[PDB]
């Protein structure tokens, strides 16, 4: 169960999406509120 | 004050806080000496 | 206790994917995206901030303070989004496990298993952070300069130790997150072996404290990401 | 033959968790002792002490949870069997 | 034996040798007896000093803002204001201790502690 | 079946605990913060008027 | 075969609980030493000192709990049985 | 068969008591060290210094008791016997 | 036969005494460290400090005796015999 | 015969990981206690204290993972198998 | 049958003295640390420091002695042999 | 015959590295605690404090190395095979 | 039969030496830490400090020696053979 | 017979070196902690502090050395074999 799997990429991709959204939807808005 | 260096202990609770708490006392005692000496000169 | 056996497993592009872990990661991603969108719609500079605005503001302020105190924000503007997204992702992933999404087969099955309980999720996050701050170090030092500083570290004659510590940065950063959540997945399973009339007590206390444990793990993972960035950039 | 390997794996996993628990408990106690002493000396320092604290804890917990993970490998997916 | 000297800012209050000294430093109580290592310590705002005079009875002193120093030859107690146990007025000390001002209340409670209340 | 009932009782306990002892402090922090920011914007507006 | 695995599981659970007890007891002792020292130094900080304390106690007692769970896995639900 | 299980259970209970005794003794010693130092620094603190103490001891005595219980299960009610 | 049970009981009781000795020695040494430091920093408080001291030594030396009560149970009674 | 080899290798790897966990956790706790205390006393020293700290932890972690690197060699390679 | 019990008794006595020596050494070191530090800080109180010292050591040396005695009982008068 | 010999060698090497890991980790943590405390109290002293530090870590990490070496002798060149 | 007793005696003597070494090393380190600190803060006091120190090291090195004796009794004059 | 004795000797030597490494590492860490603290507080003490330190280290490493020797005796000149 410690051996990685394809889900690795399937997770990374998803994380990147969040990293993108928070990079602009929350980075921008939050910085603006600040 | 100028820090004077000349050629040639334990502390509670540390040296830095004690030094900070003592310097005002040094100022007070030197002002007290000044006032006493001014009273003597006045007399 | 039947450790492992990821459900919804499928195969694509000639490689296997744990369907349940992907589903949990997608659920966490959509929760985080909903929070981000609700902030974006209701982000007010002049008005009274909403609940999500306060949450995002506090998280961003904490991460920005960490960056300021470790490596200047001018040098590391790109690490604040990384820290914030990491923190929210892990926090939501861990906290969504607190919901009663488990049932009995006759072994105990769980509709939503925390994605960090899977090695792929934590390894992906750790390796992404690893590549990210190593690339940041390369950018701020150079392709050849950065490896030399990494090997040398702060003490040259400890060169091998550094080379281990460096490789220890991702591994620990992954496994520290893995075992903490993986372990939980077992306890809830173990506590499931109890009958319903006494199962609620150990389960209740364990998950009540697991809320704080997951919060602390997300905070630690983000904090160590920021610290590794500050180390590798200068 | 599998019984002996299983018993050895159980003993090894017990050793792993015993060492991990000793290290986690004692290191966390020491770090929290530093935290409590700092908050006693400077009660206004609490906010700034959670960063170096959870860093320390973050290190200590690793030595535990890594070990925990490997015990599972010892116990549920015994390397030899 | 210890050469104990208690030096108020205005005058040298008392300079009698003694076998044992005791007072509450900012870090807790402290007892000084011959050949103690050199030391400097701020006393708590309400500290009191016991000096175990070899011949006569004990000497209990209320001290305000004291600083204790230890050196192989002497034990010094520098003081802003001090009073021996015999001159303390219990009612006056009680009245002062009720004041909200930190300094006056501290002095009053120190006078009470020296008085043995 | 039984596992679900036991875990659901446990989750009710968790919800009660957080609502009684964890929710109040977090709500107080949010009200101090959000409410305080509202008050500050108000003060700024009054000062501009002045 | 079952006897060997059960004996190994008992020894492993004994190791788990011994390590957990050592870690929890020593970490609790260290954290409470910090708490006692702080409340001696700053009695008015008593309450302020109970936040970093229960967090530290929360960190060690969590580990202990996990240990107590895994022993229950070794002893009553021997994984390799 | 039962002989092997009983021997393993006895070894496990011995380990449980060893760890519990180490943790209890050392944690109680540390907490008592804090208490003694606090009382030495100032007498009037004693009354308050016993609240954090009995708390810490309560945490350190609980663990021992838990171990004290589980050996009673290991030897008198050996699971898997 | 029960010879294996007897050997396991002897090993378990040896573990009990080893852990009890470690815990008692270290914990009461820590308590004595506190007592000696308190007497050195305030030689007039000796008798005072003997109240908390003998409390913690009471907790530290109790754990030993309890362990002493169980090793005797292990080797002389061997409950699982 | 390989069953005994695997059981011994598992017990040895468990000992390796337990010792590594104990050492790493306790040493990291001690170093982080120093770090937290130094930051509490002098917050501005934070960045100054992380240079030596991460050297010391850098050694401590290296004691852990190196041991882990050997545990793998015990369980996955099992020299003498 | 007596060989197994004898080996178990030897291992148990080894554990007994291992724990006894660990406790004795560490507790004596801690008490001596207290004594040396107090004599350095308050040399005139050297005598008054020996009553709380030999007491503490007297406890520690007791814990060792008892263990030693039982080790003899384990090796020369092996119970259940 | 060789199977038992190399299984015992594996357990012994695991013990060697467990002890080496515990000693190295805890000693390095203690020396690092000293170094961090010295740098925090005397910011300008850092360059100096690395000579006493690496001497300390020199003696500590030396022991570990020896243990590691000997494990190889235990593991890859096991005596008495 | 003699082989089993010899192996058990070797394990027990190894336990005795491990415990004696741990106790001796840690207690000597603690006593020497006291001595080094006292001589750092009181350069001219080292003479007096060597009186209690050698007393402490007397109680520590003594225990080790006793262990060193009995291990020989375990290894060369195995009581049970 | 020979195999059992050799395996027991290997385990005993592993215990010897594990305990020796624990003691050496932790004692060196504590002695070097005192040395580093003294040198940080007292620069000119650096020359004077290396005499007590070398004594302390001398008492610590000696124990390690002794253990090492005996471990060799266990594994290269296994008594009773
Ligand atoms: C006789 O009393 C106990 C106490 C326990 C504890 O484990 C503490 C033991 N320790 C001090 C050595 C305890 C506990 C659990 C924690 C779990 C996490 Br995650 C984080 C912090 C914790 N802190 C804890 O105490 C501070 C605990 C466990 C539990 O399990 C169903 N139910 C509880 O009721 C709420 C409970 O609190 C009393 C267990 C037990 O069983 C043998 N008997
Ligand atoms: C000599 O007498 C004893 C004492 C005990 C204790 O365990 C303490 C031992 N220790 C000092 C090493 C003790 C105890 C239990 C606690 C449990 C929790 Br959770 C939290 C704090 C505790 N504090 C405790 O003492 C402060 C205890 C246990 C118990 O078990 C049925 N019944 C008790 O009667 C209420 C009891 O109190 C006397 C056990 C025992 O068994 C052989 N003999
Ligand atoms: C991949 O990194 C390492 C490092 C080591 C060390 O052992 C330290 C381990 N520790 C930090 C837990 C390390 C070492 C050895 C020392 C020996 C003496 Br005597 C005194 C001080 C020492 N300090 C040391 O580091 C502080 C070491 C070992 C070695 O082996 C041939 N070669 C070295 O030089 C090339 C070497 O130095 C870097 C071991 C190892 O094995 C897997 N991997
Ligand atoms: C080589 O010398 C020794 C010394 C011992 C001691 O145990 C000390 C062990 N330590 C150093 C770890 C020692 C001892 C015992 C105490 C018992 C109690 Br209760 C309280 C205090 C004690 N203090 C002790 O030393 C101060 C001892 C034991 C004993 O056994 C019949 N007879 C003694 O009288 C001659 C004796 O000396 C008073 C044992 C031993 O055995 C091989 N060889
Ligand atoms: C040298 O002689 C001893 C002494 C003991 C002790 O255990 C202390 C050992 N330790 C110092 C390592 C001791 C004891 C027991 C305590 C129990 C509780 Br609960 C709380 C505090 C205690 N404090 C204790 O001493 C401080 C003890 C036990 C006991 O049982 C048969 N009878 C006693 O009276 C005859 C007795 O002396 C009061 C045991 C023993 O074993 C052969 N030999
Ligand atoms: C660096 O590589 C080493 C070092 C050693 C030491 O043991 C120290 C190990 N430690 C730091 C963990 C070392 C030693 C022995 C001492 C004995 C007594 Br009694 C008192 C103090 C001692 N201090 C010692 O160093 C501080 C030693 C032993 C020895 O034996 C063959 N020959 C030596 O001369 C060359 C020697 O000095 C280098 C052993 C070794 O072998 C595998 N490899
Ligand atoms: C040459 O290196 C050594 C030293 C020892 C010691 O045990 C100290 C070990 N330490 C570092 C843990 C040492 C010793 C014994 C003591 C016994 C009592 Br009771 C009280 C105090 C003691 N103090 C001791 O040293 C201060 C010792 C024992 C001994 O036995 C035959 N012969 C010695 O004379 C050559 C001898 O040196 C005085 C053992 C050893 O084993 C081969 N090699």
């Amino acid at each position: 169960f410690l051996i990685p799997n394809g889900t690795f990429f399937a997770v990374l991709i998803i994380f990147l999406i969040v990293l993108g959204v928070i990079s602009k939807w929350v980075v921008p808005p939050i910085s603006k509120v600040l | 004050m100028e820090v004077e260096y000349v050629g040639e202990y334990s502390f509670e609770p540390d040296p830095e806080t004690l030094f900070d708490a003592l310097l005002p006392r040094y100022i007070a005692t030197r002002v007290y000496a000044a006032l006493l000496e001014a009273a003597a000169s006045e007399s | 206790i039947h450790v492992g056996h990821h459900t919804l497993v499928f195969e694509l592009f000639g490689m296997t994917f744990n369907g349940d872990t992907i589903l949990a990661t997608a659920v966490t991603a959509v929760i985080v995206i909903a929070l981000a969108f609700y902030l974006r719609a209701k982000v007010t500079s002049t008005g009274v901030p909403s609940g999500v605005q306060l949450f995002w503001e506090a998280l961003t302020i904490q991460m920005r303070q960490q960056i300021e105190g470790s490596i200047g924000m001018k040098i590391a503007p790109f690490v604040l989004p990384l820290s914030v997204t990491i923190f929210v992702f892990i926090l939501i992933s861990n906290w969504l496990a607190v919901l009663p999404l488990q049932y009995g087969g006759g072994a105990a099955a769980e509709l939503y298993k925390a994605p960090a309980s899977d090695i792929n999720f934590v390894l992906a996050l750790a390796l992404f952070v690893f590549v990210c701050y190593h690339a940041a170090g390369i950018w701020r030092r150079g392709i050849v300069g950065h490896p030399i500083k990494v090997v040398k570290g702060h003490v040259a004659f400890l060169a091998p130790i550094n080379i281990v510590e460096e490789l220890a940065k991702p591994i620990s950063l992954a496994l520290r997150l893995f075992g903490n959540i993986f372990a939980g997945g077992i306890l809830v399973a173990l506590i499931a072996m109890f009958p319903w009339y006494i199962q609620w007590f150990p389960n209740a206390v364990w998950k009540t404290f697991d809320l704080f444990v997951g919060l602390i793990q997300a905070f630690i993972f983000s904090l160590l990401t920021i610290l590794y960035f500050s180390q590798s950039m200068e | 033959p599998n019984a002996i390997i299983t018993a050895g794996a159980l003993i090894g996993g017990g050793l792993i968790m015993g060492g991990g628990a000793i290290g986690a408990g004692i290191g966390d106690g020491i770090a929290g002792n530093a935290l409590i002493s700092g908050i006693a000396r400077q009660p206004e320092a609490q906010g700034r002490l959670f960063t170096p604290f959870f860093i320390t804890v973050g290190l200590v917990e690793a030595a535990y949870f890594i070990n925990l993970a490997f015990m599972a490998l010892f116990v549920f997916a015994t390397p030899g069997l | 034996d210890l050469n104990v000297e208690i030096v108020a800012v205005e005058r040298e209050l008392w300079s009698g040798p003694a076998t044992f000294v005791f007072t509450r430093t900012t870090a807790g109580e402290i007892g000084i007896l011959p050949r103690h290592i050199p030391l400097v310590a701020q006393l708590v705002d309400d500290a009191m000093v016991r000096v175990e005079r070899e011949g006569e009875d004990d000497l209990r002193i209320a001290v305000d803002g004291g600083f204790l120093s230890v050196t192989e030859e002497t034990v010094r107690i520098l003081v802003e204001n001090a009073q021996f146990e015999s001159e303390i007025d219990a009612d006056a000390a009680k009245e002062d201790a009720a004041s909200d001002d930190e300094r006056t209340a501290a002095w009053g409670r120190a006078r009470l502690r020296a008085l043995g209340q | 079946m039984s596992i679900f009932i036991g875990q659901l009782i446990g989750f009710a306990v968790i919800a009660f605990i957080i609502v009684k002892w964890v929710v109040p402090p977090v709500r107080t922090l949010m009200r101090n913060q959000q409410e305080a920011v509202r008050a500050a914007l108000a003060e700024s507006a009054e000062a501009a008027k002045k």
